[PDB]
């Protein structure tokens, strides 16, 4: 079977390629500007730098 | 070299503010301190303070 004919298609392939580049502050999520939390929290240690 | 998100330490508070009602009255801490008759357990009484 031979073709004798042909076409030219156009197809669309999406790919994402990166995302929203969230950052995060531990001390205003955990804590909200209280110093107290704060300093609660430095006993966890290195944590939020992680 | 490069660019560091650094944490947030720059601003501290520095005094307080205090907002309440403005009432004068004092509270009956008197009835029911200083009372000539309490209730019996039984029928205990309750009484709302405002
Ligand atoms: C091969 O096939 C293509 C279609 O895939 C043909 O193109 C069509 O031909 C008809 C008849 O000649 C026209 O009415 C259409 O307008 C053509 N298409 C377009 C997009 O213009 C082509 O003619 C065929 N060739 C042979 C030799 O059969
Ligand atoms: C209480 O309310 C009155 C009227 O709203 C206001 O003038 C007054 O400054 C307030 N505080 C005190 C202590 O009365
Ligand atoms: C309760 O009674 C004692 C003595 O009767 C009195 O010294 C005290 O002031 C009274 N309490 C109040 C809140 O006035």
């Amino acid at each position: 079977a031979i073709p004798t004919n042909f076409t030219i298609s156009v197809t669309t392939e999406i790919l994402p390629v990166s995302m929203t580049k969230t950052s995060v502050d531990c001390t205003m999520y955990i804590c909200g500007d209280s110093t107290e939390c704060s300093n609660l929290l430095l006993q966890y240690g290195s944590f939020c730098t992680q | 070299k490069g660019i560091y998100q650094t944490s947030n330490f720059r601003v501290q508070p520095t005094e307080s503010i205090v907002r309440f009602p403005n009432i004068t009255n004092l509270c009956p801490f008197g009835e029911v301190f200083n009372a000539t008759r309490f209730a019996s357990v039984y029928a205990w009484n309750r009484k709302r303070i405002s």
